[PDB]
Order: structure tokens, then C-alpha cells, then sequence
């Protein structure tokens, strides 16, 4: 078990790391993209 | 592993929401002044950006007093708080039971997550006057000063009030010990699905509680809710009320529950700084106005519901702790005078030998006769009187001689008695070896032995009887009544063997 | 008391108050758009050295600071509405505080002329032509006739997405919340 | 008249109206509840708003909500239909039977009778309770006071109460039960459907419940003995009877307005009480009168915190008490049942100018009498009964007839020893006693008297079971 | 299902990083 | 960042701040002081501004001084280079002998450990006095208190402790004086350096001190004790090592707590304590547990004003302890010293199970007895001795003959009484106190058990008082 829990605790921790550094290429479009059809969606159904 | 967590991963929510939404303007002490949230009901939980909960307690016109649910140390000035829309509501259902919670239904265990399927709210209303039907059933403690002096049906609160380091957390814990045998067998009008709520206790001494449920294998029926002492003051205020609701569904599940406050002196302390932070108005000895409606509204919730509800129950068994036998102090008084008894436990009785130090002179049950069974009544009444005898004229025991024989009679009847009410810890006992042993000591049957060695004699009885007679103990148990054949064979029992020792 | 009309937006404290009292007063008289005109005009006239300077000293006589404001009043030639605010504001003491009186009177017209506040906080720097889009498609969240007062903001703290704020409502799609909610539930 | 909410702290709500605002003590309705949430104005704080006590839990309040105005006071129905029910403080029904369809309205916030209604004569209530109507006489419009525990025959006592006083002056009765425990009330509920007084049947109830139970928010539990004081004074005002008036418990009804005085802030009084803790106390104690129409009797139960006489809440209720009733449970053991204590039960009406110089020589006579056997029990139980003269032992012979002769068989109480109920008139409790001090039975066994109604049922017990 | 952009990119990071370990 | 000091009200300045606001706990360094003055933010007034209690005096402060930010809360040093080194409340040394060179600072306001790290086994600690080791067996890793009004004698014990525990002990060892004499803190320190756990040559060191003496302002003796706690959590995480956690007082704590309270805008309750006196004691109280990563045996000296147990404060801190050890000064002004109280002693492993039958039914039949003679106290004083019962004279006797027996002389107060400091290991004294109770001394006299180490050494004063007799 120990090993185990050692494992997992280390993985979540690197991958993460390795996300908040990933996040910053030149995906921008497309978020913004996602976004305005996210409010597209809310607003239909936000009333 | 990594094939482990995707799943891991997969299993979210990742979508977003329109929401609501205020920004604190002030935080200190635990308590979040929020502004907006304009459409915020009261008693509702709010969340902060950081991560943390809290339950918009005071609405005040221009500004919302949010109470947060841990250290505010992750809060500051200007962040986020996004409202829920949901009252506090807590899991329940026969998955907790064997778990153990803090006061929000999160498992603190390790041991994997709760998979409770069903919500319920904390702030429910208690059923009405109709729903409840009188206190008849007897819920076994497995005390003999509790089951048969201050009997406790299913459906009453009964304080259990004392000093400090008396025994109490003891008596509950014996109590919750002795339904394993209930839980054990078959009949499922007699399965007591204990519950216990700590409250400001310290997390070593929970661990050390829930070794002693595991080791007596008591925790397959039991929860265990805990709001320690290091947790914000919000979350021992509300522990109390998840544990009462975790009773409630097995209570309108036509099941019987047990739930046990300990204490409900530290809950009381914890709402007192929770106002005197909002700056609500102070009283005596500084607690609110509330600090009756709060126990009140909490002690009220245990019934015995009908058979058209379902015919459930709760028991409840609030402890309370009282500084040097001040029972009149404001909590001590708020709470006596919403329960159904008491149970008071005082220290000149447990160091002079009397353990469980039980104070039966103070101690009151206010059902009484009912909630015993017939043949714990038969041997109880007399008792009861025999010890009340004995009471008003204990105080000439220092000289004993010199006086009337009656009076000597009273008293080498009264000592075998007190002695024979002494118990072990974490040795709680059938009822119908209660009835044996109070009907051996009621009947005569000692008052020409010592009394140094009523113990002994009270064990080795037992021992004599669990594996030799078990048929007469099933006989009285079935039956819950002492038949005349019944009765002539537990003299024969009791007298044939005091002769042979 | 006189029956008041109140503000469609509630602001409280002093501000609070007075704010309240004059709107009532200027809803009444119809004299609105023409007291925050005034309004706007004595902010400045209440920063000028000599009377900022003066009215902050506490020795002068509160007379003296009341007949003061009536002549740079008269000077100005405020409506009465107005030059009866300031007065009141003069002899109860409470000048120090003049532009939180303002600055709420102008959010109670804000909302009154229906401008919903709102704000975009953008992972990086912003096209004007995505602002554009944002703008159009915002618009479909007002009620019916309300106006959209869009201030837009950097921010490369958060990682990625946007949150979009709209009078209370708060939507929050920046990458950064999307990576911490993940690594709780995946916790 | 349509406000809004503004604030709800804690279990005091603050609502804003515009047009114009309700009068203190108004009742306003809470719109958009399921559960009938009614706020009762206590407050004006400038600015068109107004500080409401709720009388329900205040949990899932929206500030902006609207607050509908009644008009008046908190309403309930009077009529003769609210007997045998139950209702809560604001007259909802508790009972699951229905609505509780009256044609009358009233409202329970109305003043005391004028100077000029109040009846200047004190009477005397024959209960029919031979213990009561003679050492400790209850007076017609007097405030009693019902000292005494739990498992001492209080709740028998008060459905004696109540049937005594329905037999005998054809006046019907009322309970408000002031913070009445959830399991004590279904408890008493029932008790009364057995022993009768209540009737689901025919509508021939002889009692008018009223619960505020011990959970519900402290501005409804101060409220409630004011519920039970409208429906009695229905009885008084518009049918000129007397009534009973039972209010378990009164220290419960000053906890109450505590609770409630604190919440609206004001500065505790000398013990942490309200500072209005005797005009609190008097603006409800000054309507069970006896005006000319009818009278309004009121047997209080009181609790004495902590034993002090001297405390403000027993200190203030004395003020009102015309009588005592010190049920005991020292006379209990004997099975003397009520077991009214004789020596501890205290009226200010035993005086011979109001009940006459008969009752009150018979009185003063059983109570002297009473207090020398007390007295001679002590030399008995040290020495002997040696140690006493027959001047001596005649008198402990009398006090044991006498503490005999009190004992009365209840009609209620026929579950437990089966006699028969025995409403015994004043009359003939002032003879027999008068006869019993006079020597007249010194010779019939003791058992000729125990349980049982007048004298004359004594003699024929001692010839029966002398032979 | 394929429209989240960082939850996906978490799991492709978790398949690299899988690949990783051997 | 950097803000401005607004006001300064007694030991508390509120601070103004333009740039981002520092969270609540931070550290703030007032600038232009020539001995560090640290603040610490504890309030978010709102209006970009923050409330900050000082832990050092605040004279001199202007209105407007500049503020600098930390960014943490207050980091101290710790490791095995702060072994032998005074510290203050914000770990700087008051020895004068140079910086603490260390590697690894740690902040003081940590988290408790969480209920999956608790630890659940306890087993018996010998520390060599007869009353402690009878009727309040002292738990191995687990909190202790020593109670008791002014003058009982909670220092000597604690010195007691000390002496025996620490350098019979293997593993480090921390003191952590709160709010307490500074005579008494050069006192420890010169007396530790004579007994050699604290060396000025080499680095064999055996316990960190740390010092919030009562002279400093109450906003640095409310957290001195997260200072030492700090110190000895990290030797019990990180060094994986046994620690021996002494604090004296720890009432200063919420003493000085609450004189802070009330300028902190907030209503005073019930005695005038702060109104969150419960859950700062909690929070601070759950972070000395032993945990499955180490083991800390907490020894605290908690004050009670006026010899009072119901006040708030022992009224709550004994809900935090495994054995509470009540001294008390009707027994001390008997001479009876340890002062301890047989009857209001408590010990959460005085169960059969932990201690065994022998054992348990010495300690309760002592308990017994004693209580016996309590109550007949309350007759001796109408009667007189003489005309008691014959029974009963024997009772009375062995309870005296137990009350003597369990003083005894200290190898600290050979100062006091002139006696010499005296041991016992747990099986004399529970031979001892089975011997008295059966009455196998129940011809000796009475001040034959006055001040003695085992039964033996009662046995021998009988004789050499009555030689001289
Ligand atoms: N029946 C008994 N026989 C012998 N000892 C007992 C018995 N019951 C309790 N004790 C002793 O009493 C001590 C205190 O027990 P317990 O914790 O139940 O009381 P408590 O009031 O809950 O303590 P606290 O108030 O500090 O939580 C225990 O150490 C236990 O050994
Ligand atoms: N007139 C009476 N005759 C015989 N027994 C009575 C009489 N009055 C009361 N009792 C006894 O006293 C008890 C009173 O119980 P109850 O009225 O239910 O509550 P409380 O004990 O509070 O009065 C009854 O159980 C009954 O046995
Ligand atoms: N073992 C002992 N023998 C003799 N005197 C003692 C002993 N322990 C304490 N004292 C007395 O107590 C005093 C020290 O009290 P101290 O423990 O410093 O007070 P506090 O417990 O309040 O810190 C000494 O002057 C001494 O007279
Ligand atoms: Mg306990
Ligand atoms: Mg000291």
C-alpha cells in the first residue's frame, strides 16, 4: 500500500505541474471559441 | 496506477453554470462579512473562491455575515462567494453505518468514500404531536443502575449530566456496546442502530473510541460523526444536527436509532462564539437568546413515532458536563428542562467504589414504571423502594450499632444492594441476568454474606447461570415476565448455590 | 411621512441616505438628468485647493462653511434641488464625505437609464474583434431594453478562457478554476 | 398593505414597508412559505421599517420577500368549536382533525378589563376537592399557584380540576401549555381522550388545548398563555361563565419573553431577565379577573429556579397568586390522594371575613391540629408512644382521621382504584371535618375514612368492614 | 466529449506520463 | 508589497494598504525600527485595510510608517541547529551567540493532523514519583497536564520531569516558555547547562529552549507556543525522533489572548476571555498529538486563576489531556509535596488492561481510603478522635500513613528541604502502598513516612526515630 499511495500522490502532483506549464502554448482560439458557444448555451438557457 | 486515475479524471463534472455571486468586504475571526448575493436565503451554504464552505447565518440589509467552514487564513478581502441555493444537508442511509463522518457527511476514515445515495436536510421540523405515540419499548443499556433505577424507554431523552471524569462517554459507550447482541440476532423490532456525535473532543480521543468499537465489534451498526476540537467553530454547532438527521431517516424508516451528543456543553460553547462574533445581542453568562431554541429544536427531533408513521424511534442521550456540581448554571437548566430524565453521575460516588457512579437519588426517569420489562419491573419496584429506605437512613451507617434493629436491617439491605449495583466497564449485561442477580440480592439471598464479597459472588452467580441454566434465562427472556414456576426456580438457583459457597 | 419614491438600486450608509433622500426628492420635480449634471459639476467645485482646504479644517464655524457653499452655490447658480443638498450635507457635518453622496447618486441613475454593469477578464490580451462577439453575444443576457457598460480587463494570472461578470452573475470558464476542480475530484 | 423584507437575523426579521406601517403587535403573514410563517411587530425603527418577531423558523427568508400586513393583532378562532381541539400559538390546528370552523375572530393582544368591570366582591370556587376547598379555598378571578413535581398527581389533579369545575358551575376550562414538551403533550392529549374530559365523538369536550411546544422560535412561546387567555375570555365575555384556566408552565412563559427581549436587544434587568419582566408579567395577569359577566380562574404551574423564592421570575409571579397547592410527594407514599400537602397550601381568602367564621375556625382548628401531630410524630418516632399522655394520643388519634378524610376518590382516577368519583360540596366538607374535630368518630377505624367522599359514606365504610 | 480542451490534455498527460513507467 | 500603519491603539496598529492586501497571518515588517518589529494580520477591516497585533512594544510607531509585506506567515529556524539556542517568539536567538545557522525555516501556524494520522497504542511512562506513577500513570507520547493555582509547586515538577525524563531520554526535547518569569528562564538555562543537555562547546545538544517571558507584549506571548510547538513538530515529522514537548505556562496563552481580544473589536464573554478561547485552544492544542510519523510527550503547566477548576480556562484545557495531574494547596500547605491531589488526578491508561490488576486495585484501594477518611473528617470534627469507632481509627491511620507516604523529597528541591532527591521504581511503590494498605505498618508511626523514597527507607527512619526518642 504505502508504495502505492507514494506513487499516486507523486504522479498527480508531476502531471499537474507539467499542466500548468502546458497550458501556456497558442490555444487561444479555440477557448475562445468554446466560450462563446458556452454563453450561447447559458443564455438559451439561463431564462 | 496511471490506468487508474483517468477514470480517476473522467469520472468529473466539468461543466459551468450561471451563478450568483457577492465579494467579501471584511474577514477576521471566522466570519466573512459578504456583500450582494441578493437572492441568498438565510441559513444557506455559500462558497468561497478559495475552496471553502460557508452558511449565510445573518442577513443584514446592506451586507450578508457568512461563517466560514475552516480557517480563514484562504480568505481575503475581495474574493468570491458564489451561492449554492441549498440549505446544509448531509448524506444519509445504511451506508455510513461502520464509517466514520465529520460534521458534513465527508468520511474522515480513509477507508474509501461514503456511497450514500439519499440527502436530507438539517434543519427539519420534529414530528407533531399526532405522529408520536407514548414511550412503551425498553432500550437495554446494559447498565444495572441505568436499566433498572432510571429506566430509559426508546423514544426519551435522558441527560446524562456530571462533572468532569465521571464516567459518562463510559455509560454511552457501554450503552452502545450492549445493543451488539440486539444486532446480532434476528428480530428487527429490536436492532438499535446506535449513533455517536463527538463534539469538541480531541481526534485522539475519538481514535480511541472507535479502537473501542472495533475491538467489541460494535461499529458494523454504528456511526460515529465527529466535530473535534480543531475544527472551526461552525462545525461543531452543526455536528450535532447531521448526526440527528443521520437518526431521523432510520427514525422515518420505521427502524430504531440511538444518537448520543458528547457533549452538547461544548456545542452550546461554539454557538456562543459564533454569535458573539456576528455581534448578535449577548445574554447570561454571554450566550444568545437561541442557546434554548438551539437545544430545544434539537432534543425535540426524538420520538417514537407511531405505527401509521412507521413505528421508528430515536432515542437520545445528550451529555452534559457540569462544573462542580452546578447544576443550576444557564446550560445545565436549558437542557434539564427539555429532556425526559437524567442520569447524575458525581465524584464523591465514584472514589468511594461505586462505578458506574450513578447518584440514584438524583436521577429521575420521568417514564418510569414504563419503558422496563415485566420482570425487571417485578424486581426493580422493590428494589427501588428498598433503596430509597435505605437513602434517608444511611447517614447513621458511620455507627450502625447502637441502634434499632430495624434500621440495621435497612442498612445490611441497602449495602448489598449499592453493592451489588457496582459494575465493570465495557461489561454490559442481558436483562435477564440483571433480573437473576437483583433478584438474588432483593430476596434475602445475601443479607447474611459480607459485603466485601458481594462482587465476587455476583460474577461467580453469573458464571453459574450463563453456562448452566441458559434455558431458565430463556424462559425469562422470551417471556418477559417472572412465571410462578420461574420464580421458584431461580430461588432454587440462587439458594443452592450460596449454600455451596 | 411624505410618501418617496425609492431608487431602483439600494446603496446604504450615509451615502446611503442622502443618496436616497435626493433621487426621491429629483424623481419628484422630474429634475433628474439636470441634478447629476449638477452633481457631476460640484465634484470639481468641492476640489479646488482653497475649498477642499476649508472644508476639512474643523475650526471653521459651521456657519461659516454653510454661508460659504450658499455664495459659491449662487456663483455656480445650482438648481435648488441641489443647492439645498449641499447646504444640508454642510450643516449636518457630513461634507467630508460629499463624493461617496455622488458617486452613489450616480450608480442609483446608472440603473435607473438601465446600464448593467458587467466585465470580462480575458486570459491574455484581447482582439476587438472577439470583443465584437463578446459585446453581441452578451447582449442576449440583458432584459429588454437594458444597455450592456462592458470594461474589459487582462489577466495572465489566470491560465486560460475568461470569467464574465453581468450585474451579480458570475461565470467563470478560466482554465485555472478548470485545472484545480479536476485535481479535486480526481483527489 | 405589501412590505419587504429587509433583515433576518437569527429569529428576528426586520421588514421594510413604504405606504405605511402596522401598528405595533400587528400580525404580518410571510408570502411564499408552505408553512404558515407569521411575524408580530415589536419595533418601529424609523425609515418605514419595522422589527417582526417570528413565530415559526425563519430558515430559507429571501431579503426581498414579501410581507403581507393583516391588519390586527395575531387572530384566532373562539368560538365554542375550539373545545376538545388543539392549536397552536397563531390558532392553527395541531390535531390532524381539520380546520377549526368558528364564526368569531378575536385577537389575542386586548387590554385588561376596565377599572369599572371589576367585581368587587371575592367569592370563593368550590372545586369539590374536599383538601383544596378547605384549607387552601381557590377564589373566583384568583391567580392559583400548583406547586409540586412530576409523579405526584398533577395532571390528574388538573382533569379533576376541570371536570369538578364543568359538573358543578357549567364552566368549560382552557390549557395553554407554555413550552409543553412534544412527548408531555401527546401524553396529556391522550390522557384526557381516556379519562373523558376531551370527547372526538359527540362535541361535548370540556377543554380547549393550547400547545406551544418547547421547539418552536422564542416569540412563540411567549405568546401562548395570550392565546389561552382569548379563548377563555370568549367563554367569560361572551357566555358569562366561569372558566379555568390552566398555564403549564409560568416560569416557561418568562424564559420566553427573556428570550425575546434579548433578541430585540434590549439591556438584561437584574438577573438576566427583561427589563420589563413585571409589566410583562402584569399585562397578562391582569386579565384572569373577575369582571361582572363571568371570572376567569387560572391555576398556574411554577417552577422555582434553583429553590430561590427570591428570584425575579418566582419573585414576580408571587405578586399575582391568590392561592397555593403544594402537591408533595412525602404524602404520596401514605397514598393520601391528591396528595395536597395541607400544612404548605396557602390562600389569601382563608380569612373569615370572606369565606365566614365557620369555614375559617374549621380550618385554622384541622390546621393546628395537624401542625401538633406533626410535632407529637417526632416524640413518637425518638421515645415512644409510650412517652405520650391519651391527651396526647387523642389528638395523633383525630390528625390521623383528619389526614384520612382529605384523601378523595377523583371520577378520573377510576382507572386506578376503581371507586367511584365523589364531587363532595363545601357543605359537607365543613361538617364533616367540624364533626371529626368534635369528637363525634373517635371510635370508628381510621380505614372508615380513607377514600371516600362525605362523612356519612365514613360511617357506612366502618360499619361494612366492622363486620 | 471531445470539447473540453485541459480535461482531455489532463488525460493525455496521464497516458504520457503512463507510458512513462516500464 | 508595502502598505502604511493608519493606527496604532495600544499593542494593536491597523495597517492601510494600496497594492493587494496580505492574507490573514502574514508577517509584516515595520520599517525604520532599530530592533525588528513584526505584525501579524489577523482582521481584513475592509476599505483596503488590515488589523495587526505587534509582538513587540509599539513605541515610536508614526502614523504612516511604511510596512513591508513578508509574503508567509512568521518562518522560524528549526533542525538540529536550534538544539541549546534561546529563541524568541519569531526565532531569533537571545543568547548572544550569533545567528542560527539552519537550512530549513518552517511558519508556525501549521494544521493538525488529520484523523487517518492518529495514532491509537499507549503504554505506561516511569517517571519516578510515587503519586504520579500510582494513581495518574503518565502515557508514553501522550498530553499531559499539571494544573494547580500559584505556589503548589508546578515549576519543581516540571523541573522534576525535566531531570529525569529528558536526560534519561533518548530522542531531542524542546521547553517552551510561555508568559512565565524570566529569573526562572535563566535559572532552566544555567541549570541545563550544568547537567550538560545544553553544551556551548559541541554540537551534543539535547533541548531547544524558547522564551516568551512575561515581560514582552501580549502579542508575543499568545504565540510563543506555536513558536515552540513549531520546533518540535519538525523533530517529530521531519527528524522522525521521540520529543519531549514541555510548555510553561500555557494559560499565559489564553491570558494573553484575551487582553488582546477586546481591541480587536470583539464582544468579551463569559469572564472576560476572548470570545474564541475553544477553538484557539483547540487549534493550537491539536497540533502536540502523537501521530504515526513521530512521537511528542507534551508536559504542560497550566495555571488556575485563584486555584479555581471551573474557569474557562482549565474548564476547557481539560478536555486536551491524557492525564491531568491536580495540584492542590490544601495539600501543600500540609507539606506534602508533590502537592498533588489523589482524588482529582486522572489518567486515561488507568484501566486493568494497561496497568494490571495489581496495579489498578492498589491505586483504587488507596482512593478508597483516602475518600473513607474524608468523609470521616466531617465527624472527627464534632466528636473527637476518641470516641470514633475502633474500626474506624484504623482507617483513619492508614489514611494518614498513604498521605505521608506519597510525598516525597525531589532532586531539585534539595534547595528547599535539605533532603536528597529520591527515585522509585514503579513496583516499590506499588509493594509499598500494598504493605500499607494491608497493614503490615500499622505498628510504625506516622512520621515514619514523611518525606521518604521507598517503603524500606520508611522503614529505617521508624527506627532511627525512635532511637532518639
Ligand atoms: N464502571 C466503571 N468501572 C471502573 N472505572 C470506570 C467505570 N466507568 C468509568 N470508569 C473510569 O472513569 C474514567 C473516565 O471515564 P469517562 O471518559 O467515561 O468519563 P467522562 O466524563 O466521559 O470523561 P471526560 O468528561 O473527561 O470526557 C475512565 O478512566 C474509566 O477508567
Ligand atoms: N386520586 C388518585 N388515586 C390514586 N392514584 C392517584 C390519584 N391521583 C394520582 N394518582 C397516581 O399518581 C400518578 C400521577 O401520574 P400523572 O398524573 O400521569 O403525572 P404526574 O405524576 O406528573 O401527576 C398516577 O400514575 C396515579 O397512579
Ligand atoms: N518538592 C518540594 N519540596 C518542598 N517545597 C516545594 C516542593 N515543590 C514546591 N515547593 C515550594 O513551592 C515553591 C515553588 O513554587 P512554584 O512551583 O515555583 O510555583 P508555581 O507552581 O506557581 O510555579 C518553593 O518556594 C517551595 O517552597
Ligand atoms: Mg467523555
Ligand atoms: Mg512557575
Amino acid at each position: 500500500n504505502m508504495m502505492r499511495q507514494k506513487e499516486q500522490e507523486h504522479m498527480i502532483n508531476w502531471v499537474e505541474k507539467r499542466v500548468v506549464q502546458s497550458i501556456s502554448a497558442q490555444q487561444e482560439k479555440e477557448t475562445i471559441a468554446k466560450c462563446i458557444a458556452d454563453l450561447k448555451l447559458l443564455s438559451k438557457k439561463a431564462q | 496506477v496511471s490506468s487508474i486515475l483517468e477514470e480517476r479524471i473522467l469520472g468529473a463534472d466539468t461543466s459551468v453554470d450561471l451563478e450568483e455571486t457577492g465579494r467579501v468586504l471584511s474577514i477576521g475571526d471566522g466570519i466573512a462579512r459578504v456583500h450582494g448575493l441578493r437572492n441568498v436565503q438565510a441559513e444557506e451554504m455559500v462558497e468561497f473562491s478559495s475552496g471553502l464552505k460557508g452558511m449565510s447565518l445573518n442577513l443584514e440589509p446592506d451586507n450578508v455575515g457568512v461563517v466560514v467552514f475552516g480557517n480563514d487564513k484562504l480568505i481575503k478581502e475581495g474574493d468570491i462567494v458564489k451561492r449554492t441555493g441549498a440549505i446544509v444537508d448531509v448524506p444519509v442511509g445504511e451506508e455510513l453505518l461502520g464509517r466514520v463522518v465529520d460534521a458534513l457527511g465527508n468520511a474522515i476514515d480513509g477507508k474509501g468514500p461514503i456511497g450514500s445515495k439519499a440527502r436530507r436536510r438539517v434543519g427539519l421540523k420534529a414530528p407533531g404531536i399526532i405522529p408520536r405515540i407514548s414511550v412503551r419499548e425498553p432500550m437495554q443499556t446494559g447498565i444495572k443502575a441505568v436499566d433498572s433505577l432510571v429506566p430509559i424507554g426508546r423514544g426519551q431523552r435522558e441527560l446524562i449530566i456530571g462533572d468532569r471524569q465521571t464516567g459518562k462517554t463510559s455509560i454511552a459507550i457501554d450503552t452502545i456496546i450492549n445493543q451488539k447482541r440486539f444486532n446480532d440476532g434476528t428480530d428487527e423490532k429490536k436492532k438499535l442502530y446506535c449513533i455517536y456525535v463527538a463534539i469538541g473532543q480531541k481526534r485522539s480521543t475519538v481514535a480511541q473510541l472507535v479502537k473501542r468499537l472495533t475491538d467489541a465489534d460494535a461499529m458494523k451498526y454504528t456511526i460515529v460523526v465527529s466535530a473535534t476540537a480543531s475544527d472551526a467553530a461552525p462545525l461543531q454547532y452543526l455536528a450535532p444536527y447531521s448526526g440527528c438527521s443521520m437518526g431521523e431517516y432510520f427514525r422515518d424508516n420505521g427502524k430504531h436509532a440511538l444518537i448520543i451528543y458528547d457533549d452538547l456543553s461544548k456545542q452550546a460553547v461554539a454557538y456562543r462564539q459564533m454569535s458573539l462574533l456576528l455581534r448578535r445581542p449577548p445574554g447570561r453568562e454571554a450566550y444568545p437568546g437561541d442557546v434554548f431554541y438551539l437545544h430545544s429544536r434539537l432534543l425535540e427531533r426524538a420520538a417514537k413515532m407511531n405505527d401509521a408513521f412507521g413505528g421508528g424511534s430515536l432515542t437520545a442521550l445528550p451529555v452534559i458536563e457540569t462544573q462542580a456540581g452546578d447544576v443550576s448554571a444557564y446550560i445545565p437548566t436549558n437542557v434539564i428542562s427539555i429532556t425526559d430524565g437524567q442520569i447524575f453521575l458525581e465524584t464523591e460516588l465514584f472514589y468511594k467504589g461505586i462505578r458506574p457512579a450513578i447518584n440514584v437519588g438524583l436521577s429521575v426517569s420521568r417514564v418510569g414504571s414504563a419503558a422496563q420489562t415485566r420482570a425487571m419491573k417485578q424486581v426493580a419496584g422493590t428494589m427501588k423502594l428498598e433503596l430509597a429506605q435505605y437513602r434517608e437512613v444511611a447517614a447513621f451507617a458511620q455507627f450502625g450499632s447502637d441502634l434499632d434493629a430495624a434500621t440495621q436491617q435497612l442498612l445490611s439491605r441497602g449495602v448489598r444492594l449499592t453493592e451489588l449495583l457496582k459494575q465493570g466497564q465495557y461489561s454490559p449485561m442481558a436483562i435477564e441476568e440483571q433480573v437473576a442477580v437483583i433478584y438474588a440480592g432483593v430476596r434475602g439471598y445475601l443479607d447474611k454474606l459480607e459485603p466485601s464479597k458481594i462482587t465476587k459472588f455476583e460474577n461467580a452467580f453469573l458464571s453459574h447461570v450463563i453456562s448452566q441454566h441458559q434455558a431458565l434465562l430463556g424462559k425469562i427472556r422470551t417471556d418477559g415476565k417472572i412465571s410462578e414456576e420461574s420464580d421458584a426456580k431461580l430461588k432454587e438457583i440462587v439458594t443452592n448455590f450460596l449454600a455451596g459457597f | 411621512f411624505a410618501k418617496l419614491v425609492r431608487p431602483p438600486v439600494q446603496i446604504y450608509g450615509i451615502e446611503g441616505r442622502y443618496a436616497t433622500a435626493l433621487y426621491s426628492a429629483a424623481s419628484k420635480q422630474n429634475k433628474l438628468e439636470q441634478v447629476e449634471k449638477e452633481l457631476l459639476r460640484v465634484g470639481q467645485i468641492l476640489k479646488e485647493p482653497k475649498m477642499a482646504a476649508s472644508l476639512l479644517n474643523p475650526y471653521v464655524k459651521r456657519s461659516v462653511k454653510v454661508k460659504s457653499l450658499s455664495d459659491m452655490t449662487a456663483k455656480e447658480k445650482f438648481s435648488p434641488l441641489t443647492s439645498n443638498l449641499i447646504n444640508l450635507l454642510a450643516e449636518n457635518g457630513r461634507l467630508t464625505n460629499t463624493p461617496a453622496v455622488i458617486s452613489a447618486f450616480s450608480t442609483m441613475m446608472s440603473v435607473h437609464r438601465g446600464e448593467v454593469p458587467c466585465t470580462v477578464t480575458t486570459a491574455s490580451a484581447l482582439d476587438e474583434a472577439t470583443l465584437t462577439e463578446l459585446k453581441t453575444v452578451l447582449k442576449s443576457f440583458l432584459s429588454k431594453g437594458q444597455v450592456l457598460k462592458l470594461e474589459v480587463k487582462i489577466d495572465p494570472s489566470i491560465m486560460g478562457g475568461m470569467i464574465v461578470r453581468i450585474g451579480e452573475k458570475y461565470v467563470d470558464m478560466s482554465a485555472k478554476t478548470k485545472i484545480q476542480k479536476l485535481s479535486r475530484a480526481m483527489r | 398593505t405589501t412590505g419587504r423584507i429587509v433583515a433576518v437575523i437569527g429569529a428576528v426579521v426586520d421588514v421594510q414597508f413604504d405606504e405605511g406601517l402596522p401598528p405595533i403587535l400587528n400580525a404580518l403573514e410571510v408570502q411564499g412559505r408552505e408553512t404558515r410563517l407569521v411575524l408580530e411587530v415589536a419595533q418601529h425603527l424609523g425609515e418605514s421599517t419595522v422589527r417582526t418577531i417570528a413565530m415559526d423558523g425563519t430558515e430559507g427568508l429571501v431579503r426581498g420577500q414579501k410581507v403581507l400586513d393583516s391588519g390586527a393583532p395575531i387572530r384566532i378562532p373562539v368560538g365554542p368549536e375550539t373545545l376538545g381541539r388543539i392549536m397552536n400559538v397563531i390558532g392553527e390546528p395541531i390535531d390532524e382533525r381539520g380546520p377549526i370552523k368558528t364564526k368569531q375572530f378575536a385577537a389575542i393582544h386586548a387590554e385588561a378589563p376596565e377599572f369599572v368591570e371589576m367585581s368587587v366582591e371575592q367569592e370563593i370556587l368550590v372545586t369539590g376537592i374536599k383538601v383544596v376547598d378547605l384549607l387552601a379555598p381557590y377564589a373566583k378571578g384568583g391567580k392559583i399557584g400548583l406547586f409540586g413535581g412530576a409523579g405526584v398527581g398533577k395532571t390528574v389533579l388538573i382533569m379533576e380540576l376541570i371536570n369538578n369545575v364543568a359538573k358543578a358551575h357549567g364552566g368549560y376550562s382552557v390549557f395553554a401549555g407554555v413550552g409543553e414538551r412534544t412527548r408531555e403533550g401527546n401524553d396529556l392529549y391522550h390522557e384526557m381522550i381516556e379519562s373523558g374530559v376531551i370527547n372526538l365523538k359527540d362535541a361535548t369536550s370540556k377543554v380547549a388545548l393550547v400547545y406551544g411546544q418547547m421547539n418552536e422560535p422564542p416569540g412563540a412561546r411567549a405568546r401562548v398563555a395570550l392565546t389561552g387567555l382569548t379563548v377563555a375570555e370568549y367563554f367569560r365575555d361572551q357566555e358569562g361563565q366561569d372558566v379555568l384556566l390552566f398555564i403549564d408552565n409560568i416560569f416557561r412563559f418568562t424564559q420566553a419573553g427573556s428570550e425575546v427581549s434579548a433578541l430585540l436587544g434590549r439591556i438584561p434587568s437584574a438577573v438576566g431577565y427583561q427589563p420589563t419582566l413585571a409589566t410583562d408579567m402584569g399585562t397578562m395577569q391582569e386579565r384572569i379577573t373577575t369582571t361582572k359577566k363571568g371570572s376567569i380562574t387560572s391555576v398556574q404551574a411554577i417552577y422555582v429556579p434553583a429553590d430561590d423564592l427570591t428570584d425575579p421570575a418566582p419573585a414576580t409571579t408571587f405578586a399575582h397568586l391568590d392561592a397555593t397547592t403544594v402537591l408533595s410527594r412525602a404524602i404520596a407514599e401514605l397514598g393520601i390522594y391528591p396528595a395536597v400537602d395541607p400544612l404548605d397550601s396557602t390562600s389569601r381568602i382563608m380569612d373569615p371575613n370572606i369565606v365566614g367564621s365557620e369555614h375559617y375556625d374549621v380550618a385554622r382548628g384541622v390546621q393546628k391540629i395537624l401542625q401538633d401531630y406533626k410535632s407529637l410524630q417526632d416524640i413518637i418516632a425518638i421515645l415512644g408512644m409510650d412517652e405520650l399522655s391519651e391527651e396526647d394520643k387523642l389528638t395523633v388519634s383525630r390528625a390521623r382521621k383528619i389526614q384520612r378524610f382529605l384523601s378523595q376518590p377523583f371520577q378520573v382516577a377510576e382507572v386506578f382504584t376503581g371507586h367511584l368519583g365523589k364531587l363532595v360540596p363545601l357543605k359537607e366538607t365543613i361538617k364533616g371535618f367540624q364533626q371529626i374535630l368534635a369528637g363525634e368518630y373517635d371510635h370508628l377505624p381510621e380505614q372508615a375514612f380513607y377514600m371516600v367522599g362525605p362523612i356519612e359514606e365514613a360511617v357506612a365504610k366502618a360499619d361494612k368492614l366492622a363486620e | 466529449d471531445p470539447v473540453q480542451k485541459l480535461f482531455v490534455d489532463k488525460i493525455r498527460e496521464y497516458r504520457t506520463k503512463r507510458q512513462t513507467s516500464g
